[PDB]
RNA sequence: CUCCGCCGGCACCUUAUGAGAAAUCAAAGUCUUUGGGUUCCGGGGGGAGUAUGGUCGCAAGGCUGAAACUUAAAGGAAUUGA
RNA sequence: CAUUAGUGUCUGGUAAUUGGAAUGAGUACAAUCUAAAUCCCUUAACGAGGAUCCAUUGGAGGGCAAGUCUGGUGCCAGCAGCCGCGGUAAUUCCAGCUCCAAUAGCGUAUAUUUAAGUUGUUGCAGUUAAAAAGCUCGUAGUUGGACCUUGGGCCGGCCGGCAUCGCGCUCCUAGCCCGGCAUCGUUACUUUGAAGAAAUUAGAGUGCUCAAAGCAAGCCAUCGCUCUGGAUACAUUAGCAUGGGAUAACAUCAUAGGA
């Protein structure tokens, strides 16, 4: 059972200190490996498109998910970013600047796309939203 | 019509019972729902959930629908009925009749000051069904009902206005959540408070007052 | 119990078990109420009785018999 | 850089549960009956009410003969009476907790202009107040959420320069006269 | 050897007025009405008792013990069928 | 009337129906603002018929509010936080219409709080769901049985002041021989007080036209000036002082080296 002594404050406080490391969220935020990730603790990052690849969807689905492999400017890492909309892959060209964000779920893959946790949100300084909705052109 | 089959039903048909409190005082089992529908004029019912349950058989899976119906005038009587049937409408009808049969009193109290009409539960009360435990704590007047949709509906039909609720367990199991809330309400009258310390002056039970008629 | 302006706001003050002082709730169907008659003289019965209430707790322990035995031994 | 020291605050808060039918309908009842422009007007009244209720509950928690309870209770009750939010004989500080958002909504200059005549409607009353058309003691107020006090409720009337209680006509009333001539 | 009683053991049988997700349990009871004292230890499934560093051992191995990555369930009890 | 109708009530409305009234967005003489300008507040004259002075962002299977409508496509393209949708009758894609929520704002990414009694002191668990060390000893650590008067009364209207079988005083306070005196065990705990920056927080007052604010202002005959305000509180731990002596620590009358 729990220690209950009046003079037990050290035991309780040190015990909580030790046991908090068993919690995945605490350990994820207090261990430092987020600075080793592609974005290095950033919401967005700019990159240069290296190639367009295209990835299959997992078993219950069947489709080709069209993604662009990007190189991050700040650190030179290489990632794959989904291009969200119908026909927006044709806006992407080779060696153009692109603004990438997370997919949601904070670094964990979304939906049926295997091993992709990044999404393309801007190309050539112009939104994919404005290009898909014809508000602006590049 | 009715043609009741119980002594209580007969006494109610002859009209020698006006409220439900002379049946509550004597802990009598109410077996016919019409006894309620005369003694409680404005009783309101509501379906809270329809749930399909299935049993596996060699031919396939046989489906049945279970209905949860809370009833109550918002002036201190609530009942809860659950009924399983092959068709939603008859499950609902059976749930209404069971909910009326289950009507129980709920005592109301004051948080701090005994001004006006009673608004909260008298004191801290808890209820359990399965893994779900529901706690109800007195609240200051005008503070609303701090509860999830299911216990909020149950408490609204009870006429309680202000209460702080907390819960634990698998509340997503609506069956146990609603029955835990009902069980919490039904035991507001089972706590021994100093205003209940006065010795009881017993009264003749309805089977014994109306002996000559029966 | 009582509103602060004198009024009585509870409805149906419940009975209390005559052995344990527990409340006999509305849905406690194992409780009973006994009326034992008063024998006085010639005839040895008129409509005079003393009443005792026993809740389902006592009746289910079995201690209803002992409790009733001891509660009937009160002299008047 | 002074002027960084000027305070500011939030007046309302969004609902915890976005889409619940019961609250949605209850709120739309008020937004319609009192002619409010959007949910934010209802939510700021709720937020002010919740503030005054937390204050009242705290003072009720203490014990009487506590001079904080005494002083702040007298002040809060005076504030509630000053805006007609509380009937006479109600200075018990438990009747503050019973107070409702409908009571605050009942004191807005829109609702009072409607209730005094002068308006023929609740939306006519709003458009009437936002067009410099109504004064309170001597001043032209064009904020429909003015929250009159009970003392100044008598002196509400039309402006001395609006056509409906004042002087010269408007743009169109003159324009038709000039094209007529 | 028989009968009765009291301490102390290993257990068993019947029962909820109890507890529990239940199976069950007279201790797994005296818990939202939550506080007798104390030690160890858990925090979704994997990766993994793995890598690495330390330490003990002749050795086999023991103790201590991660991360990247991956995944929407894995799992407990009970019910109806097959 | 409610019969059998028919219309008339609060007008609920597709109604680019008809009709004037109202107004500030904009424009601008002027005055005012200001160091000089500017913006605001006043303001002459202009300035509203609904195609315009044209409201958006997200959605419509569930969670979760709102279509078993119509075209396209056919496990493709695509959507989808999660469950899932799409393989020729798509409530989920691409569009139209319609509807829904918030609204001058709304969506998305990341971090963080809540939800989370899923870090648990309050307050979680450990037979079988993750989890009692194979077993015992053992130091620190944590925890620790009962026992030594304020008990029996007076006293004035919760407490003072005494009296029972109250270890003393020279020295400070010292009633008209008289209460209420100080060093010859310490702490934790509790009570009260002092000293604690402002800004922030809470909060009293005050009609910046309301509000977010600010620290002002209000009356005079709104005439040779009157009344002014610019409170109050919280502030864990440590340190200083004050009363209490239940609870619990630590020190300790058997060498009488006692008074
Ligand atoms: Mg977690
Ligand atoms: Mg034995
Ligand atoms: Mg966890
Ligand atoms: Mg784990
Ligand atoms: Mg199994
Ligand atoms: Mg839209
Ligand atoms: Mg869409
Ligand atoms: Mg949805
Ligand atoms: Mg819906
Ligand atoms: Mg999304
Ligand atoms: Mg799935
Ligand atoms: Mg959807
Ligand atoms: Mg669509
Ligand atoms: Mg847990
Ligand atoms: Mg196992
Ligand atoms: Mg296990
Ligand atoms: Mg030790």
């Amino acid at each position: 059972g729990k220690t209950r002594g009046m003079g037990a404050g050290r035991k309780l406080k040190t015990h909580r200190r030790n046991q908090r490391w068993a919690d995945k969220a605490y350990k994820k935020s207090h261990l430092g490996n987020e600075w080793k990730k592609p974005f290095a603790g950033s919401s967005h990052a700019k990159g240069i498109v290296l190639e367009k690849i295209g990835i299959e969807a997992k078993q219950p689905n069947s489709a080709i998910r069209k993604c662009a492999r990007v190189q991050l400017v700040k650190n030179g890492k290489k990632i794959a970013a989904f291009v969200p909309n119908d026909g927006c892959l044709n806006f992407i060209e080779e060696n153009d600047e692109v603004l990438i964000a997370g997919f949601g779920r904070k670094g964990h893959a979304v939906g049926d796309i295997p091993g992709v946790r990044f999404k393309v949100v801007k190309v050539s300084g112009v939104s994919l939203l404005a290009l898909f909705k014809e508000k602006k052109e590049k | 019509k009715w043609v009741p089959v119980t002594k209580l039903g007969r006494l109610v048909k002859e009209g020698r019972f006006t409220k439900m409190e002379e049946i509550y005082l004597h802990s009598l089992p109410v077996k016919e729902h019409q006894i309620v529908e005369t003694l409680c004029p404005g009783l309101k019912d509501e379906v809270m959930k329809i749930t399909p349950v299935q049993k596996q058989t060699r031919a396939g899976q046989r489906t049945r629908f279970k209905a949860f119906v809370v009833v109550g005038d918002s002036n201190g009587h609530v009942g809860l009925g659950v009924k399983c049937a092959k068709e939603v409408a008859t499950a609902i009808r059976g749930a209404i009749i069971l909910a009326k049969l289950s009507i129980v009193p709920v005592r109301r109290g004051y948080w701090g000051n005994k001004i006006g009409l009673p608004h909260t539960v008298p004191c801290k009360v808890t209820g359990k069904c399965g893994s779900v435990t529901v706690r109800m704590v007195p609240a200051p007047r005008g503070s609303g009902i701090v509860a999830a949709r299911v216990p909020k509906k149950v408490l609204q039909f009870a006429g309680i206005d202000d209460v702080f609720t907390s819960s634990r367990g698998s509340t997503k199991t609506l069956g146990n959540f609603v029955k835990a809330t009902f069980d919490c309400l039904m035991k507001t009258y089972g706590f021994l408070t100093p205003d209940f310390w006065r010795e009881t002056t017993f009264t003749k039970a309805p089977y014994q007052e109306f002996t000559d008629i029966l | 119990m009582q509103n602060e302006v004198g009024d009585m706001v509870d409805l149906y003050v419940p009975r209390k078990c005559s052995a344990t002082n527990r409340i006999i709730t509305a849905k406690d169907h194992a409780s009973v109420q006994i009326n034992i008659g008063h024998v006085d003289e010639n005839g040895l019965y008129d409509g005079r009785f003393t009443t005792f209430a026993l809740s389902g707790f006592v009746r289910a322990q079995g201690d209803a018999d002992g409790s009733l035995d001891r509660l009937w031994q009160k002299r008047k | 850089h002074v002027n960084f020291y000027r305070n500011y605050g939030k007046t309302f808060k969004k609902p915890r549960r976005p889409y619940e039918k019961e609250r949605l309908d209850a709120e739309l009842k008020l937004v319609g009956e009192y002619g409010l422009r959007c949910k934010r007007e209802l939510w700021r009244v709720q937020y002010a009410l919740s503030r005054i209720r937390n204050a009242a509950r705290h003072l009720l928690t203490l014990d009487e003969k506590n001079p904080r309870r005494i002083f702040e209770g007298a002040a809060l009750l005076r504030r509630m009476n000053r805006y007609g939010l509380l009937a006479e004989g109600q200075d018990k500080l438990d009747y503050v907790l019973a107070l409702t958002a409908e009571n605050f909504l009942a004191r807005r200059l829109q609702t009072l202009v409607f209730k005094a005549g002068m308006a023929k409607s609740i939306h006519h009353a709003r458009v009437l107040i936002r067009q410099r058309h109504i004064r309170v003691g001597r001043q032209i107020v064009n904020v429909p959420s003015f929250m009159v006090r009970v003392e100044s409720e008598k002196h509400i009337d039309f402006s001395l320069t609006s056509p409906f209680g004042g002087g010269p006509a408007g743009r169109v009333k003159r324009k038709n006269q000039k094209k007529a001539s």
